């Protein structure tokens, strides 16, 4: 057989979904040579004279939705792209034919590579895959798109229905922000409905796979 | 296969029809088809990739 | 190319009935025939497996009962002892005797068997090498 | 309340993580097994540099944390290792979600392997050794993740099991291994899906299955 094909902006009207990740800290924060990332526990001087809050800076959400979302069946079946808006403003595009180590520490120095060169590359030097629309996700996607925001506080309903009820040419799409205090208010404006699948409290790795979980059993993904 | 065995098994109960083993593989036989579905069984699969 | 199917049906019925009381050169010899049919027609995959009998986990319980309620009435409707290959109702009736060849003493039938159960990769199955073999010629591939 | 390994009646979820990097060496603090910050470590002790994968256990940790079923406090983390030890959790258990404030509660748990909580109230990590199949319920059923099985789908294994019946599944958290880590332990194999799945992937996915089987 083969694999399905690339997910991204140009599978447009061919069955495709967007995940959407966002209100994270992600950013290029130079030690005074190299560019480095904004850790909380890490630099107690430099996390403090930033000016942002150790439980309001997270930026292994990121890294954790990624590794709860690179490895899901649906994105192997050809389904989903990455889309992510960064706390700087910055959007990037991903498709799923590669996967990103679970391993924060690796993870992190890709994100710094990508933070210091908006240009990530293949081993097979023909697919450049960290590809960066004209930001944000909204104004490069796909021509039929299902917008909404999977809040703790919508309407709590299962991942199965809503997703067996949506059409096969729209482009689901989900926004997750992993706050540790926060609100369901990051893309609300991009959303186009709000609803629900947890009745408790959950980060954007667990809502993602929850997510994921659903659109596996929604069309046999 | 054993259709016409144990048919010969029969055959055995109409050769003298005093043997207890024939009766005996003719009872088994019949167990062994009673308890046995004969339906079916395929399989040739596949999917995608990584 | 002008062959049906029930006739083509027939002879697999006939062909398994004939590997199934043979010693184990006949029943390599014929395994080569029944793949190159398998792969010509596509049909005999039906007389293969049964997609009305399978279960599903994302299924209702209305078709499991219903699948049920089919494979308990299950008879097989082969004559063998109808001479007109038309006639047989050998299509209609599975090739359950294929299954019982599967566990053979020979290690090649048992190859041939798992190549046959799995999807077919090349047509050409190049019987000429396969078709000479015997008791002393298997003694002597295994020996040497 | 929350479902412990004290009570073998009412069914408790147990999560066993299998081979998740936990090693300990001495520089002259005693120090947890990293990837990227000791690498002669590794390649001089005699081990390889492949088996450094101790983030696997905290993204269990937090990915079971949160979760609907854990608010509900039915999901018990058990946990073993190549080291040989095994760590029990309830649901209740908090602690902090960043790895470099983890690594501090790695030190602790490798140190004390008794981490009574910063409210002194109950400690949430506590240590047991071989066997697993003393803390779920006398009626349970093990459940391995493997491939070799095929795929079925969580709500219909779910609704077949019983109310009594506690399910005890391993997820295997190692990068690279078998999954016959606990085969004589385990009863039977189930599946997830034929495309790809991770391993805490593979822990949330089980969550939402039992929270639309169960209401959670």
């Amino acid at each position: 057989p083969q694999a399905p094909p690339v997910l991204t902006s140009k599978d447009k009207i061919t069955k495709r979904m967007i995940v959407v990740l966002a209100m994270a800290s992600l950013e290029t924060h130079k030690i005074s040579d190299k560019y480095v990332l904004l850790n909380c526990d890490d630099h107690q001087g430099l996390l403090k004279k930033m000016g942002r809050d150790i439980s309001e800076a997270r930026p292994d959400i990121t890294h954790q939705c990624l590794l709860t979302l690179l490895d899901s069946p649906i994105n192997k079946a050809g389904k989903l792209q990455v889309y992510i808006q960064t706390s700087r403003g910055i959007l990037i595009e991903v498709n799923p034919t590669v996967r990103i180590p679970r391993t924060f520490k690796r993870f992190s120095g890709l994100m710094v590579q990508l933070l210091h060169k908006l240009s990530i590359r293949s081993v097979n030097s023909e697919e450049k895959l960290l590809k960066v629309i004209k930001n944000p996700i909204t104004d490069h996607l796909p021509t039929k798109c299902r917008k909404v925001t999977l809040s703790f506080d919508a309407p709590v309903i299962r991942v199965q229905d809503y997703i067996e009820k949506l059409d096969d040419d729209e482009s689901i799409c989900v926004f997750v922000g992993a706050m540790a205090r926060g609100k369901d208010n990051f893309a609300d404006e991009y959303v186009d409905e709000k609803v629900g699948l947890s009745n408790y409290p959950l980060s954007a790795s667990v809502a993602c796979s929850k997510f994921c979980h659903g659109a596996e059993d929604a069309w046999n993904i | 296969i054993i259709l016409p065995i144990q048919q010969l098994l029969s055959a055995y109960t109409s050769k003298y029809s005093d043997f207890e083993k024939p009766r005996n593989i003719l009872n088994k036989v019949e167990k062994l088809t009673k308890f046995t579905e004969h339906i079916p069984l395929a399989l040739q699969n596949h999917k995608p990739v990584s | 190319t002008h062959l049906s199917a029930h006739l083509v049906a027939s002879f697999i019925k006939k062909l398994a009935r004939l590997t199934l009381e043979s010693p184990p050169s006949a029943i390599v010899t014929v395994i080569p025939f029944i793949y190159n049919l398998i792969r010509k027609h596509p049909n005999c995959m039906i007389m293969l497996h049964n997609p009305a009998f399978i279960s599903n986990p994302f299924q209702t319980p209305d078709q499991v009962a219903n699948l049920k309620t089919l494979k308990e009435n299950y008879v097989d409707p082969f004559d063998v002892h109808e001479s007109d290959p038309e006639l047989t109702h050998a299509l209609d009736s599975s090739l359950w005797e294929l299954a019982s060849l599967m566990e053979h003493y020979h290690p090649n039938v048992a190859t041939l068997a798992k190549i046959f159960a799995q999807p077919f990769k090349k047509l050409s199955y190049n019987m000429e090498d396969f078709l000479d073999w015997n008791y002393d010629s298997l003694l002597n591939a295994e020996s040497s």
